[PDB]
């Protein structure tokens, strides 16, 4: 069955997931950063503001999230592009995924 | 070279007439229109896209709507009302409103027109990269509403961005003018002009004699605008959602966010097409929502909205002392004015007026603005 026109829907959807790996990278970044900072070198208060700094940065990370989530609801795939709907379902859950890991971080420090 | 700026509370435009014809400039990202957004970090300033685009990360320190409160005295009405909305501060300094910020990490206050300035340089900035030359000459519009403080306030903030400002000129005039209709030869002519937004709506009506402008009156709705579409879409699906799933996502603010995007996108493809359809995957609980909706269904929604816009034209006539039928023209601007059931409406109220509606209604106050900045040149 397969058409031309699910390329070009595999083709966005492939773009979408590279800049997904973008933002984890971020994420992943922030947290080994997170893990430095908190095993505890700088006095208190000036761990408090890097702790501060690495949570506004988590933010930036999830809106970044939201926005590719926004850009896949915009997608509307037929019944027999079963391709092109695994990849969405798929890299829709895989950004959850990682909305969950930064609430964690969020939901930890600079409360 | 001279430039028209509409300076509005969301975004702002701005355009050059140029080689006959106008050009609405694009931005450094491609757009044609900029948010009237600015925000202070710890190592810069950012006007614009950037600024709209981090509002999530830094909201005590992006300011935006500095139009509701440019040239009003801090105990103003509309000052105290929009307070509690905006997460930014708002000082009193001997009670003229400031905003207070964080930048640089150092705590910084301005008046509105600074805030304001800002605007401005970067639509100077956007004219400047576009042409490869120096603007200084600008005309700046403002509401027909504006009282002297107001208008001045705005003035002012052209100055402080290093404008040489032409003029300052009311919206609905700057509208009237990028349709032409000064250049209409015959006798006086009642215009008005129908600005409907994305929060706000304002009707007004003018009187034009021999190309010479009068405002005659002014009303409009403060809580009206497509937010409001919007929200009947957002409510019709999460009614939707819970007779289908049984759940409710409205505590939950990403879903709802999720939904909200789709629904204002639905509703601008309605303008167009007689059916939307949406696709959201795991909205909630992991439960994909695939719906559609007709543009009768969006109509039936917002039934009452959009008839409801026509008791500020009436308003707006009664005051100008007019009867419907002594209207010659009626310029559509403002987003929302591409609905089809409120074009209609209108067009119906007049007994089947035509509309000028042609030029983007987003771009048609930069584009009068444009126009009287190279007569003024
Ligand atoms: N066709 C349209 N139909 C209904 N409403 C429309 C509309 N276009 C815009 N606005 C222009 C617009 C807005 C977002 C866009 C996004 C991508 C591409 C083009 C876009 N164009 N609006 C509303 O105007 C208010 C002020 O804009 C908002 O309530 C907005 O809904």
């Amino acid at each position: 069955g397969n058409s031309p026109q699910e390329e070009v829907e595999l083709k966005k959807l492939k773009h979408l997931e590279k800049s997904v790996e973008k933002i984890a990278d971020q994420l992943e970044e922030l947290n080994k950063e997170l893990t430095g900072i908190q095993q505890g070198f700088l006095p208190k208060d000036l761990q408090a503001e890097a702790l501060c700094k690495l949570d506004r940065r988590v933010k930036a990370t999830i809106e970044q999230f939201m926005k590719i989530l926004e850009e896949i609801d915009t997608l509307i795939l037929p019944e027999n592009f079963k391709d092109s709907r695994l990849k969405r379902k798929g890299l829709v859950k895989k950004v959850q995924a990682f909305l969950a890991e930064c609430d964690t971080v969020e939901q930890n420090i600079c409360q | 070279p001279a430039v028209g700026i509409d300076l509005g509370t969301t975004y702002s435009c701005v355009g050059v007439f140029q080689h006959g014809k106008v050009e609405i400039i694009a931005n450094d990202q491609g757009n044609r229109t900029t948010p009237s957004y600015v925000a202070f970090t710890d190592t810069e300033r950012l006007i614009g896209d950037a600024a709209k685009n981090q509002v999530a990360m830094n909201p005590t320190n992006t300011v935006f709507d500095a139009k509701r409160l440019i040239g009003r005295r801090f105990d103003d009405a509309v000052v105290q009302s929009d307070m509690k909305h905006w997460p930014f501060m708002v000082v009193n300094d001997a009670g003229r409103p400031k905003v207070q910020v964080e930048y640089k990490g150092e705590t910084k206050s301005f008046y509105p027109e600074e805030v304001s300035s800002m605007v401005l340089t970067k639509m100077k900035e956007i004219a400047e990269a576009y042409l490869g030359k120096t603007v200084t000459n600008a005309v700046v519009t403002v509401p027909a509403y504006f009282n002297d403080s107001q208008r001045q306030a705005t003035k002012d903030a052209g100055t402080i961005a290093g404008l040489n400002v032409l003029r300052i000129i009311n919206e609905p005039t700057a509208a009237a003018i990028a349709y032409g209709l000064d250049k209409k030869v015959g006798a006086e002519r009642n215009v008005l002009i129908f600005d409907l937004g994305g929060g706000t709506f304002d009707v007004s009506i003018l009187t034009i004699e021999d190309g010479i402008f009068e405002v005659k009156s002014t009303a409009g709705d403060t809580h009206l605008g497509g937010e409001d579409f919007d929200n009947r879409m957002v409510n019709h699906f999460i009614a939707e959602f819970k007779r289908k799933h049984k759940k409710d996502i409205s505590e939950n603010k990403r879903a709802v966010r999720r939904l909200r995007t789709a629904c204002e996108r639905a509703k601008r493809t309605l303008s167009s097409s007689t059916q939307a359809s949406i696709e959201i995957d795991s909205l909630y609980e992991g439960i994909d929502f695939y719906t559609s909706i007709t543009r009768a269904r969006f109509e039936e929604l917002n039934a009452d909205l959009f008839r409801g816009t026509l008791d500020p034209v009436e308003k707006a006539l009664r005051d100008a002392k007019l009867d419907k039928s002594q209207i010659h023209d009626i310029v559509l601007v403002g987003g929302s004015t591409r609905i089809p059931k409120i074009q209609k409406l209108l067009q119906d109220f007049f007994n089947g007026k035509e509309l000028n509606k042609s030029i983007n209604p987003d771009e048609a106050v930069a584009y009068g603005a444009a126009v009287q900045a190279a007569i003024l040149s």
